[PDB]
C-alpha cells in the first residue's frame, strides 16, 4: 500500500500507520489474522473513490473519523453503547443448548 | 379473431435463430411463401427487403405481426411509416449488436408526438 | 520400450512439450476474474498465445465465430504441420483422430437433404481438417439415406461407416442424427481398438481414459436429446450410445434398456464415476471440467505420442472458455466464469 | 529513445530540478556532467522551455496527465499508421521528412527552440481547449487520409479486375477488335451466326459436327476468327425458331457459347474505364503522398508538445516550488539507451526518493503480470525516471 | 413497457450465441435446417373496452409440437433446450405490447 501510494499521489504523501496489537479474526480466509490500520491525508477529493475502491477490493472497514480528540469521546461513547451488552450472546446461548 | 397467425421477421440470421426456435411460421411448401426472412445486416440489398416487407404487409392479411430490426427499420424507414396498419401488427425489434434506439421505432416515433 | 521409444523421435515430443507450454495456466485465469468487459478480454487477447490475431483482424465487439475460426486456425496449422512430420504409424494416428472431425464432416454432407447446403459452408461450419480438398458425393440425390453408398465409395471411411441402411435408414427425423451418433460410435470403437493395438501402453492409457470418457458422455447427452424430444428404441438407442464405454461398457447398455430418468439415474449411480445428474445446471461444462483433468494425464506421462491429442484438447477447450466468458461477459453473466477449465 | 530507425538519432526526456546537485560530482552542472559522463560523436543535450497559461486545480490535474497519456498513445499509433502507409507505398521506402529537412528546417533544429508558438492557432489557450483542437484535426486528417487509401485500394482491385479478363476461356472473352461483322449476319432472323467456343483438344470432335448433323450451317465459314493456344471460336449459324434445341446439343458435347451484341458503346466503355482506372490511382497515390506529407509535419510538433506539457506538469505536482524549474530535452544518437539510463537513474533517483533502497521500478500497463503490474491503481511500482519513447 | 423490454429481450438474446461454440459449429445453419413449421400462435382477441372491440394478441406457445425435429448433437444439448425455454418466453411481452400497440 505504501509503494501504491507512492505512485498514485505521484510524490505527496503524509502517512502515519502502526501495528495492530492482539491480531484478529476474518471469514473470507477465516482465520486469526494479522491487520493493520491507516491514516493519510491529502487534498485529493473525488479521487478519493479510487483510494477507497482499492482499499475495500483489497481489504478496508469503512471509518467515519475526527481530525481531532473532541469527537474522540463521541464515538468512545456510541461505540461503548454496544460495548457494554455484546458480550451476553454467547453466554446466553449456552446453557440453552446445553440443557 | 385469427385471420393472422404468421409472424413475420425481417432481420438477421442471428436474431432469427432463436425467433425461429420458439416458432415465427415456416415456409410455405407450395410456393417458397416463407413466413419470414433471411437477412445479412449492412452487407445485403434493401431492395428485396422491400419487396418482402410489400408481400408481408399488402400482399399477406395472414401476418399477424411483422418484426424488423431497428437496423432494417431505419434501412427502410420510408416503407416502415409507409404501411401503418394495425392488424398488420408492426413491433421493431432492437437490432441484435444495435442497442436500444427508440428513434428507432416508427410507431414509438408516433408515441412522441401528440403527448 | 522407454528409453527405445526414443531411436529417432526425440523432438517431436519436444516441439509438442513447447506448445503446450503455451496453454494458459491459472495464472492466466486471474485475469479471466478480472475479465469482465469485452475490452478487457481483447487486451487479454492480445497478450498471450492466442495473442494479437483475435483482435488484430476482429473488432472490439469478440463474435464467437470469429475468434473460435481465429483461435483454431493456429491450431489446424500446427497439427497438419505435426502430422507432416510424423512419421508413418503417428501419421496414421494422426489421420484417426482427424476422422472423427471427418465423420462429423460427411454426417453434414448426407444430413443436408432440404436445404442442399454449399460445401464450402459445411467445411466452414466444421473442422477444415475434416475436408481434403473437394467431395463429389452431392452429385447423386441427397436424399435422407441416399449417398452412404456414395460417400463410402468416395471417403475412406468404409470401416467408419458402419452400416446406415440397416437401422438408420428409415426416411425420418431421428436419421438426420441417428446417422451421427452410429457413425461416432463406429469411429470411437476403431480408434479404441487402434490405440488398443497401437500406440504403446503409456500412450494406449492416455488414450483410453479420455476417449472413454468422451464416449460415455456423448452417450449421456445423446440419450438427453432423445429424452428432450420423441424418444427411441432401446436397441436404436444402443446403436447410438456407444456400446464400449471404454471405462465401463456394462452401465450403457443400462442406459440404452432405460427409457426414463430414473433408469438413467440408476445406470448411472452404479458407474462409480461421476454423476452428471442431479448436480449439473450446465452439464457440459462440468464434462469439460473433468475431461480436461483426465487428459491431464496424458501430459502426466513423459513418454507417450498422447502429448499432441492433450495439447490439442486442452488448446480446444481453452478456446471454449475463452469464448465462454466473452459471451457471458455480452450477457453480463459473471457467475458463469469460473467454468473455465483449471487443471493447466 | 528510437521511434523510427534510418539514419536518426534517439531523443528522450527527463525532470531538471534545479535545488540539488548530481550524486557523484557536487562541482558540475548537467551539461559539464553529460559532456564529461558520455563520450563523444553523442554527448550533445538541447535545451527546452514552455510556459504555464491554464492549470487546473490540483485534483484534476491527475485526470488531465491520464487523458492526456490515452491521447499521447492514441496519436503515436496514429502517426505509426501514417508513416507505415506512406512507405507502403514504397515510392520511398526511407525516412520522409524524418531525416529529410523537417518543415525545411534541420531535423532536430525544429524542435528545440520550438516553443508553441502560433502556427496556425493561438499560442496560449486552456489544456482541455488544446486536447480538444489537436485531436479532432488528427482524426480529420486521420479519416481523411484512410478513405483516401481506401480509394487507393479500390482502384487497384479495379486494375486486377480489369487484368483478369485478359486471361481465360471464351464464354466472356473480348471479341471486338479480332471479330468481323460480315461474318456476323444481323440484318434479320434468317441466319443467326452463334459463337460457340471449345478447347484446343476437340478439333476434330468439332469440325465434323456442323457439316455432317446440323441443318444449314452456312457452309466456308465454321472456323476460328482467333485463337488463344487453348480455346477456340467458331462462327456458326441456324434458324430463328431452333436455337434452343441446337444449344442444348451443343452443351451435351459441352460446348460454351458466346452470347454477345456487337456495340461500339461497350469496347469504348472498355477503354475509358482502364484509361479512368490508371489515370485515377496515380493521380490518387501522388495527391496524398502531398496530403500525408502536410498531416505528418502538421501533428509533428503536437505529438511531443503533449509530452512536454505532460512533463511540464507532472514535475511541479510531483515535486517542489509551483511555477518552473530547469528543464531540458535529450538529443543523442543510438545504441546507448541503457547505457545513459544507468547514470540517468544514478543521478536523480536518490532525491526522486528519500526513504528507500529498492530493485524493482518501471511504468507499463499491460495485463500479463497481476502484481508488479505498474498500473498506478493496481499494483504500480516506484518511477522517478521519466523518460520517453521520442526520435529523428 | 418499451425501455425495459430493450434491455430484458436482449438479456435472452445473447444466450444463443455461446451455443455456437459450446456445440463447436456455427449453430445458425443447423437450427435454420431444423425449422418447418411453427409453434407459437396468436389470438387476436377482441377486448370490448369502454365499448369498443380491441385486438389483444394471446400469447400462446405450442409446447406438444416442435420445430423440424433436430435437437442436440451431444455437446450442447442442455444449453438448447433451456435456451428455447427462456428467449421462446422472451416473446409473450412482445405479444403484449403488440396488442398494446393496437
Amino acid at each position: 500500500l505504501e509503494q501504491i501510494l507512492w505512485r498514485v499521489l505521484r510524490g505527496n504523501l503524509f502517512f502515519k500507520t502502526v501495528e495492530i496489537e492482539q491480531p484478529v479474526y476474518d471469514v473470507k480466509t477465516r482465520e486469526y489474522k494479522h491487520k493493520n490500520a491507516f491514516i493519510v491525508f491529502s487534498h485529493g477529493d473525488l479521487i478519493i473513490k479510487r483510494i477507497r475502491k482499492i482499499a475495500e477490493s483489497l481489504d478496508a472497514n469503512l471509518y467515519d473519523v475526527d481530525s481531532s480528540n473532541e469527537g474522540r469521546s463521541q464515538q468512545l461513547a456510541k461505540v461503548n453503547k454496544n460495548l457494554s451488552d455484546l458480550y451476553t450472546v454467547l453466554k446466553t446461548t449456552s446453557t440453552t443448548l446445553e440443557s | 379473431a385469427e385471420k393472422r397467425t404468421l409472424i413475420a421477421v425481417i432481420a438477421d440470421e442471428d436474431t432469427t435463430t432463436g425467433l425461429l426456435l420458439a416458432g415465427i411460421g415456416q415456409i410455405t411448401p407450395e410456393t417458397q411463401e416463407k413466413n419470414f426472412f433471411v437477412y445479412q445486416e449492412g452487407k445485403t440489398t434493401k431492395e428485396e427487403i422491400t419487396d418482402k416487407f410489400n408481400h408481408f404487409t399488402e400482399e399477406r392479411d395472414d401476418i399477424a405481426i411483422l418484426l424488423i430490426n431497428q437496423h432494417i427499420a431505419e434501412n427502410i424507414r420510408a416503407r416502415v411509416d409507409s404501411f401503418t396498419n394495425a392488424f398488420p401488427a408492426i413491433l421493431e425489434i432492437p437490432s441484435k449488436d444495435h442497442p436500444y434506439d427508440p428513434e428507432k421505432d416508427s410507431v414509438l416515433k408516433r408515441v412522441r408526438k401528440l403527448f | 520400450e522407454g528409453v527405445y521409444f526414443n531411436i529417432d523421435n526425440g523432438f517431436i515430443e519436444g516441439v509438442v512439450r513447447g506448445y503446450r507450454n503455451g496453454l494458459l495456466s491459472n495464472n492466466q485465469y486471474i485475469n479471466l476474474t478480472q475479465c469482465d468487459t469485452l475490452e478487457d478480454l481483447k487486451l487479454q487477447l492480445s497478450s498471450t498465445d492466442y495473442g494479437n490475431f483475435l483482435s488484430s483482424v476482429s473488432s472490439e465487439s469478440l463474435t464467437t465465430s470469429l475468434i473460435q475460426e481465429y483461435a483454431s486456425s493456429k491450431l489446424y496449422h500446427e497439427f497438419n504441420y505435426i502430422r507432416d512430420q510424423s512419421s508413418g504409424s503417428t501419421r496414421k494416428f494422426m489421420d484417426y483422430i482427424t476422422y472423427g472431425y471427418m465423420i462429423d464432416n460427411v454426417a453434414l454432407m448426407i444430413t443436408g437433404t432440404i436445404h442442399d447446403r454449399d460445401k464450402g459452408e459445411i467445411l466452414q461450419r466444421c473442422h477444415p481438417l475434416g475436408w481434403f480438398d473437394t467431395l463429389p458425393t452431392l452429385s447423386v440425390a441427397t436424399d435422407l439415406e441416399s449417398l452412404y453408398e456414395t460417400v463410402l465409395v468416395d471417403t475412406p471411411l468404409a470401416p467408419y461407416f458402419k452400416n446406415c441402411f440397416d437401422t438408420a435408414e428409415e426416411l425420418d427425423d431421428m436419421n438426420i442424427e441417428i446417422i451421427r451418433n452410429k457413425l461416432y460410435k463406429a469411429y470411437l470403437e476403431d480408434f479404441y481398438n487402434f490405440v488398443t493395438e497401437e500406440i504403446p501402453e503409456p500412450a494406449k492409457e492416455c488414450m483410453q481414459t479420455l476417449l472413454g470418457f468422451e464416449a460415455d458422455r456423448r452417450s449421456i447427452n445423446i440419450a438427453l436429446n432423445s429424452l428432450q424430444s420423441s424418444d427411441i428404441d432401446p436397441d436404436l438407442k444402443s446403436d447410438l450410445l456407444p456400446n464400449i464405454g471404454k471405462l465401463y461398457p456394462l452401465a450403457t447398455f443400462h442406459l440404452a434398456q432405460a427409457q426414463d430418468f430414473e433408469g438413467v439415474r440408476a445406470a448411472l449411480a452404479n458407474v462409480y464415476e461421476y454423476r452428471g445428474f442431479l448436480e449439473t445446471g450446465n452439464l457440459e461444462d462440468h464434462f469439460y471440467q473433468l475431461e480436461m483433468e483426465l487428459c491431464r494425464d496424458a501430459f502426466t506421462q513423459q513418454f507417450a505420442i498422447s502429448t499432441v491429442w492433450a495439447w490439442m484438447k486442452s488448446k480446444e477447450q481453452e478456446v471454449r472458455n475463452i469464448t465462454w466468458i466473452a459471451e457471458c461477459i455480452a450477457q453480463n453473466q459473471r457467475e458463469r466464469i469460473n467454468n473455465y477449465i483449471s487443471v493447466y | 529513445m528510437a521511434t523510427a530507425l534510418y539514419t536518426a538519432n534517439d531523443f528522450i526526456l527527463i525532470s531538471l530540478p534545479q535545488n540539488a546537485q548530481p550524486v557523484t560530482a557536487p562541482g558540475s552542472k548537467t551539461d559539464s556532467w553529460f559532456n564529461e559522463t558520455l563520450i563523444g560523436g553523442r554527448a550533445f543535450v538541447s535545451d527546452f522551455k514552455i510556459p504555464e497559461f491554464k492549470i487546473g486545480s490540483l485534483d484534476t490535474l491527475i485526470v488531465e496527465s491520464e487523458e492526456l497519456s490515452k491521447v499521447d498513445n492514441q496519436i503515436g499509433a496514429s502517426i505509426g499508421k501514417i508513416i507505415e502507409i506512406l512507405q507502403g507505398l514504397n515510392e520511398t521506402s526511407t525516412n520522409a521528412y524524418r531525416t529529410l529537412p523537417i518543415n525545411n528546417m534541420p531535423v532536430p533544429e525544429y524542435l528545440e527552440n520550438f516553443q508553441w508558438q502560433t502556427r496556425k492557432f493561438k499560442l496560449d489557450k486552456s489544456i482541455k481547449d488544446l486536447i480538444t483542437l489537436i485531436s479532432n484535426e488528427s482524426s480529420q486528417l486521420d479519416a481523411d487520409v484512410r478513405a483516401t487509401y481506401a480509394n487507393y485500394n479500390s482502384a487497384k482491385t479495379n486494375l486486377a479486375a480489369a487484368e483478369r479478363k485478359k486471361t481465360g476461356d471464351l464464354s466472356v472473352r473480348s471479341l471486338h477488335d479480332i471479330v468481323k461483322p460480315e461474318d456476323f449476319v444481323l440484318n434479320s432472323e434468317h441466319l443467326t451466326t452463334v459463337l460457340v467456343a471449345v478447347p484446343k483438344s476437340l478439333k476434330s470432335d468439332f469440325e465434323k459436327s456442323y457439316e455432317t448433323l446440323s441443318k444449314n450451317v452456312v457452309p466456308a465459314s465454321a472456323s476460328v476468327i482467333a485463337e488463344d493456344a487453348e480455346y477456340v471460336l467458331f462462327n456458326v449459324h441456324l434458324f430463328k425458331k431452333n436455337v434452343q434445341e441446337f444449344t442444348t446439343a451443343a452443351r451435351e458435347k459441352k460446348f460454351i457459347p458466346r452470347e454477345f451484341n456487337y456495340s461500339e458503346e461497350l469496347i469504348d466503355q472498355l477503354k475509358k474505364e482502364h484509361d479512368s482506372a490508371a489515370s485515377l490511382e496515380q493521380s490518387l497515390r501522388v495527391q496524398l503522398v502531398r496530403l500525408a506529407k502536410t498531416a505528418y509535419v502538421d501533428v509533428f510538433i503536437n505529438w511531443f508538445h503533449i509530452k512536454a506539457l505532460r512533463v511540464y506538469v507532472e514535475s511541479v505536482l510531483r515535486y517542489g516550488l509551483p511555477p518552473h524549474f530547469n528543464i531540458k530535452i535529450i538529443a543523442v544518437p543510438p545504441k546507448n539507451l541503457s547505457k545513459c539510463k544507468s547514470e540517468l537513474i544514478d543521478a536523480f533517483g536518490f532525491l526522486g526518493g528519500n526513504a528507500f533502497m529498492k530493485d524493482k521500478k518501471g511504468k507499463i500497463n499491460k495485463q500479463d503480470t497481476s502484481l508488479h503490474q505498474y498500473a498506478s491503481l493496481v499494483d504500480t511500482e516506484y518511477e522517478p525516471f521519466v523518460m520517453y519513447i521520442i526520435n529523428l | 413497457a418499451k425501455q425495459k423490454m430493450g434491455r430484458v429481450m436482449q438479456t435472452a438474446a445473447f444466450s444463443l450465441a455461446e451455443v455456437s461454440y459450446a456445440t463447436g459449429e456455427n449453430i445458425g445453419y443447423q437450427v435454420q435446417e431444423s425449422v418447418s413449421t411453427a409453434r407459437f400462435k396468436v389470438r387476436a382477441r377482441q377486448e370490448n373496452v369502454s365499448g369498443v372491440y380491441l385486438s389483444q394478441f394471446e400469447s400462446y406457445i405450442d409446447p406438444e409440437i416442435n420445430d423440424f425435429r433436430l435437437t442436440g448433437l451431444g455437446r450442447g444439448g442442455q444449453q438448447v433446450q433451456r435456451a428455447k425455454e427462456i428467449y421462446s418466453r422472451a416473446v409473450e411481452t412482445l405479444v403484449e405490447l403488440a396488442s398494446l400497440q393496437t
